[PDB]
């Protein structure tokens, strides 16, 4: 499983270019793809999403009907057409891979990304704090507030947690309540009461430092909360 | 069944005794 | 000499028959005459699981009451979602001919087998996403008939080689072999504590085994014809098995005897599947006709009729929490009951 | 995410139908017979990949099974036809071959499914009756009272003793097939030795398919 | 030969099976009835759950 | 002229005994098919609903026409009102409109499997049956509007005659009566008997190019042939009207008498066609013979 994104760099504003991501190590046709943008020293933001077989294609409400994302399973490559470029479109674009079924792990693998630099009535995710220094060996807990309750009548919420270590793409930590992701230690735990959602760490280690991100999946806009940074 | 709109006594009597179709 | 061996064997059979007759002080029908009859129970089809391309042969529930595994002769192991009916996985079997499928209690593995003499196990939690076969077991030279999971590493399989095999996933080789049966063992069930497993064959006999000692412990031959399916009681010291003679019999490990016989004059076809409820109050058996019958385990009374299948039933399953019942037939439909 | 989960289900069932539609254009076949008969002339289950007249035929040959045949056949209720191979050359195993024949003819599951017969090694039968060391066909003395039928024209340049023997075997084959089952299914007695087997099996498969289709139309 | 070995295995298996302990069927029946009546309230099949708590409807 | 036919009493007697016999034979005949097609679940194939629809059409066929055709022999008053006076011609046209195309529909589906190398309620069949049950009403709704009750005094009587009104009301209905004989012939005989003969022969050619195949070829050929000769006398009677009817010659007294003879024997025999198919399936199908 490895994602490589090519293209970007300095571009004249108002121009057009093609962004391509190469997928390997998994069956491309059976996976859904998401695009997320990370502007320099700001928070995460959803861009576009394409499903398996391109049956449904969704875009961010801010750029709805503007960009174009396409996939080609036989050639094993994902494309994102940059129709127009503004000052808001300079960001650290990451490619995300996922499937949606019972027990699935959405947003579990994130690509390294490529750098592109230019020359309402939706749920909003907010965090009480923005940064805190935590000494190694102790327990650190954070909390998040959602505009609307994420407790769907099915019986589970849709709050996701991520760890973006400095110099690499974010990795999934927790995708649901009372369960853990893959390839992550068991010290991480999370719980929610429907209004205030909290994430707890049993014991913070040296590799656990970074910035924590939260994303809800109820309502496709998929807003990303403000990052909480840790210092040692 | 009636070939015309006149008295057509024979034709109207026949269609009055005719099968219903 | 040689005839002395047969004489001693006959003496042993007579001794066990006399011991069983002496231990049969009374029958529990007299005891259960006091208890309240369960009465008529009617269940509706809360979900119709369309999508199968051919006749379904076997199925196995998961640890949770939401995941479903079904196997059909078309060669497609497809995992379904009980609550929302959407397909979860579709594993194209290498061999079209399959007869059994088991879901691991941990949920990370699934297995299938049939006339291919191969016990193919698949990993459902691969990082690549698609389902791939972890390994195939070819030790059995006969047709595979049933498989049950002890854990993520051990699986108990019954095949047409008149033998039951316990496998190790890590090594892929047989751990213990049970060869006390004379007919081809077909149906295999584990105790809730995963300490003993019981099975039946075409010799009209059901034998209880222990997975580690690799030897037979108990035998039951109260049937009059071929038996098809057999399952463990919820508590763990009892079991009941169906048969082709349109009769069901329940046995107790401590008693080492038959207790009831579930038979009706109306029924003319044999049993193809059998499973208890969560508490053992209701005994559910799949029959060779186009419907399914539900029996009371203690009173041996007729409770209800489960129609809705246009072709013979071939499989039956009950959730761990007892919330739902899944019956599969050759009509390419999984019917979920409650 | 109901929408994403439903699309995955909509993806799976479409592939099931797409891969299941191609499973109907290919017709399945079942091969059964004694070990003496040359079934392979025409692991576990052996499947042969061959086709004729734009339709694929899947012949399923079993192996490893010792003697049990009354319930492993349950899986083969769907296959439209069954191929039976009889080693008529040897008379010693002829009696046990017909006991197997009566076993599957009267199966509680094979009651609406026809069978196709292939008397392999018909040549070896020919030189056996031509020469000595062969008598009564190791049968009941009722063969003496039998008479050759003139209804069917033998292949030209035939031995009248050879034709008497083979037609007698077919006559009892017809008798054993018509004893039970009524008009639910019809046994197809055919001879084999032979590059015409592929053509012969296709017409037999077309006949039962044609006969089954008219049976479902109740005409 | 194989027949004598098979007969010896059969007689040893019969002896081992006969050497096991057996209890009266009345006590086993009473235990089974007690277990059935103890878990009766936890069996949805015996007592159907209301549609509010039914995961299917 | 001494009356149009002054109804010979013998003619009424033979019709009453022969129509009642057809009625009971028709009633038990198709209803048994409906009972078998509904009580049993296995007999719910694609052709089975098509066969049941033909029997259902044959059910509604003999229910309406037979009681009122045989009544007019006893007396002609139409004591059913003007609202229903348009109901029988509309429904009875729709009564046989389903049956005439059901035979065509059965021939369409029978040719499919005979010409196919594979076989075993189909979506196409479900649409196919739905289309016929409405297209018959749509093609018979011109009969609903146009029929009326007219008073006429024949030498002194309170006779309420019934026929298609010569005023035609709408100009479209004027075209309807002018081609009423030919439209009935074209859409009940010309179009149906052509496709059911071309396709069945194609099925026979494919099936043949063997005793069962030859025998099944005769029963379908007999079924189409008996259908042609059963509805011919009723349709031929109107054919003679539109061809050689003349007012100048004073032969209308005998001409109407002869055609009225052909009208009642044709409709009684046409009702027999509605009841020979369920008895036809009994003698050709082993699945229905043992299910009786």
């Amino acid at each position: 499983v490895q994602l490589v994104e090519s293209g970007g760099g300095l571009v004249q504003p108002g121009g057009s270019r093609k962004l391509s991501c190469s997928a390997s190590g998994f069956a491309f046709s059976s996976f859904g793809m998401h695009w997320v943008r990370q502007a320099p020293e700001k928070g995460l933001e959803w861009v576009a999403y394409i499903s398996s077989g391109s049956g449904t294609i969704y875009y961010a409400d801010t750029v709805k009907g503007r960009f174009t994302i396409s996939r080609d399973d036989p050639k094993n490559t994902l494309f994102l057409q940059m129709t127009s470029l503004r000052s808001e479109d300079t960001a650290m674009y990451y490619c995300v891979r996922s499937i949606y079924y019972y027990g699935s792990s959405p947003f579990d693998f994130w690509g390294q990304g490529t750098t592109l630099t230019v020359s309402s009535a939706d749920i909003v995710m907010t965090q009480a704090t923005s940064s805190v220094p935590v000494t190694p060996g102790e327990s650190v807990s954070i909390s998040c507030r959602s505009s609307k309750s994420l407790l769907h009548s099915n019986g589970n919420t849709y709050l996701y947690w991520f760890l973006q270590r400095p110099g690499q793409s974010p990795q999934l930590l927790i995708y649901r309540m009372s369960n853990l992701a893959s390839g992550v230690p068991d010290r991480f735990s999370g719980s929610g009461s429907g209004t205030a959602f909290t994430l707890t760490i049993s014991r913070l280690e040296a590799e656990d430092v970074g910035v924590y991100y939260c994303m809800q999946h109820l309502e496709y806009p998929l807003t990303f909360g403000a990052g909480t940074k840790l210092e040692l | 069944c009636s070939c015309s709109s006149l008295m057509d006594k024979e034709c109207v009597y026949f269609c009055h005794l005719d099968i219903i179709w | 000499e040689l005839d002395q061996l047969r004489q001693e064997a006959e003496q042993l059979k007579n001794q066990i028959r006399d011991a069983r007759k002496a231990c049969a002080d009374a029958t529990l029908s007299q005891i259960t005459n006091n208890i309240d009859p369960v009465g008529r129970i009617q269940m509706r089809t809360r979900r119709t699981l369309r999508g199968h391309l051919a006749k379904i042969y076997a199925m196995h529930w998961g640890t949770d009451s939401r995941l479903l595994v079904s196997a059909s002769q078309d060669g497609k192991l497809i995992i379904w979602d009980s609550y929302t009916t959407n397909k979860v996985h579709a594993i194209p079997l290498r061999s079209s001919w399959v007869m059994t499928c088991a879901y691991a209690p941990s949920g990370n593995y699934v297995a299938c087998g049939g006339l291919d003499n191969i016990c193919s196990i698949y990993n459902l939690k691969t990082r690549e996403g698609n389902v791939r076969v972890s390994r195939e077991l070819a030790g059995h030279t006969g047709y595979l008939s049933c498989c049950r999971f002890l854990d993520d590493n051990q699986i108990v399989t019954s095949s047409g080689d008149t033998t039951c095999a316990l496998w190790d996933i890590e090594t892929g080789q047989q751990t213990t072999t049970f060869t006390g049966h004379t007919g081809d063992v077909m149906s295999l069930s584990l105790a809730p504590d995963t300490r003993l497993f019981v099975s039946g064959a075409c010799d009209a006999s059901a034998k209880l085994w222990d997975v580690r000692e690799g030897m037979c412990r108990q035998t039951f031959t109260g049937h009059e014809s071929d038996i098809n399916a057999i399952c463990f009681f919820p508590n763990g010291n009892a079991f009941a098995t169906g048969s082709d003679d349109a009769t069901c019999r329940l046995f107790d490990l401590r008693a080492d005897q038959e207790l009831m016989t579930y038979s009706h004059d109306n029924i003319i076809c044999g049993i193809t599947s059998v499973s208890f409820s969560k508490s053992g109050r209701l005994l559910l058996a799949g029959y060779d006709d186009f419907n399914c019958n539900v029996w009371d385990a203690l009173k041996a009374d007729r409770a209800g009729v489960l129609a809705g299948h246009d072709n013979r039933v071939s499989c039956l399953g009950v959730t761990d929490d007892g919330m739902a019942v899944a019956t599969g037939s050759w009509d390419s439909f999984l019917k979920i009951w409650n | 995410e109901d929408k994403a989960a439903a699309e995955r289900s909509k993806m799976i069932d479409k592939n099931l139908r797409e891969d299941g539609e191609k499973a109907r254009r290919t017709l399945r076949l079942l091969l059964l017979g004694a070990d003496n008969s040359g079934k392979s002339t025409i692991s576990g289950i052996f499947e042969t990949k061959f086709q004729v007249d734009k339709v694929n035929f899947h012949m399923f040959d079993v192996g490893g099974q010792r003697d049990e045949r009354r319930k492993w056949i349950q899986c083969f209720n769907d296959v439209t036809a069954i191929i039976f191979v009889v080693d008529s050359s040897d008379y010693n195993r002829l009696q046990e071959a017909l006991n197997d024949f009566k076993s599957i003819w009267n199966n509680r599951w094979l009651r609406t499914i026809s069978v196709i017969l292939f008397l392999n090694k018909q040549d070896l039968l020919a030189e056996k009756v031509l020469a000595g060391k062969s008598k009564i066909e190791d049968y009941f003395p009722e063969f003496a009272r039998y008479t050759t039928p003139e209804d069917a024209t033998p292949e030209p340049g035939e031995d009248p003793r050879v034709t008497r023997a083979k037609y007698f075997i077919r006559k009892e084959f017809v008798d054993i097939s018509t004893a039970s089952g009524d008009g639910r299914h019809i046994c197809y007695p055919h001879f084999t030795c032979d590059t015409e087997n592929a053509r012969r099996i296709f017409n037999d498969c077309k006949d039962i398919i044609l006969q089954m289709n008219l049976r479902e139309y109740n005409l | 030969t194989a027949s004598i070995a098979q007969a010896r295995k059969l007689v040893e298996q019969l002896k081992m099976e006969a050497n096991i302990d057996r209890i009266k069927v009345s006590k086993a029946a009473a235990d089974l009835m007690a277990y059935c009546e103890a878990h009766a309230k936890e069996d949805p099949l015996l007592t159907p759950v209301p549609a509010s708590e039914n995961p299917f409807r | 002229c001494q009356g149009p036919i002054e109804i010979k009493e013998t003619f009424k007697y033979i019709n009453t005994v022969v129509s009642c016999l057809v009625f009971v034979l028709g009633i038990i005949g198709n209803s048994t098919l409906l009972r078998i097609i509904y009580k049993n679940k296995c007999m719910r194939n694609g052709p089975n609903i098509l066969i049941a629809s033909l029997a259902l059409g044959d059910l509604l066929h003999i229910v309406i026409d037979i009681p009122i055709n045989v009544y007019k022999l006893l007396a002609e008053d139409w004591p059913f009102g003007a609202e229903m006076c348009k109901l029988v011609p509309f429904i009875q046209k729709a009564s046989v409109g389903i049956t005439v195309l059901s035979l065509c529909a059965l021939s369409i589906d029978r040719y499919r499997a005979v010409a196919s190398w594979s076989r075993i309620v189909p979506k196409w069949t479900a649409v196919e049956i739905v289309l016929i049950w409405v297209v018959s009403v749509v093609l018979a709704v011109p009969e609903a509007i146009g029929f009326d009750i007219i008073t006429m005094d024949y030498k002194g009587s309170y006779l309420r005659i019934c026929l298609l009104h010569p005023v035609q009301k709408t100009a479209f209905m004027q075209f309807y009566k002018t081609a009423k004989d030919w439209w009935l012939f074209s859409f009940y005989f010309c179009l149906p008997l052509a496709i059911t003969a071309f396709f069945y022969t194609l099925m026979t050619c494919e099936m043949l190019r063997l005793k069962q195949r030859r025998e099944v070829a005769k029963t379908v050929f007999c079924l189409v042939l008996v259908f042609a000769l059963c509805w011919l006398p009723l349709h031929l009677s109107r054919i003679l009207k539109l061809t050689l009817y003349n007012q100048n010659d004073p032969n209308r007294c005998e001409l109407l008498s002869f055609l009225l003879v052909l009208d009642y024997i044709g409709i009684n025999m046409a009702s027999l066609n509605s009841c020979i198919n369920p008895i036809a399936l009994y003698l050709v199908s082993k699945r229905f013979k043992n299910c009786f």
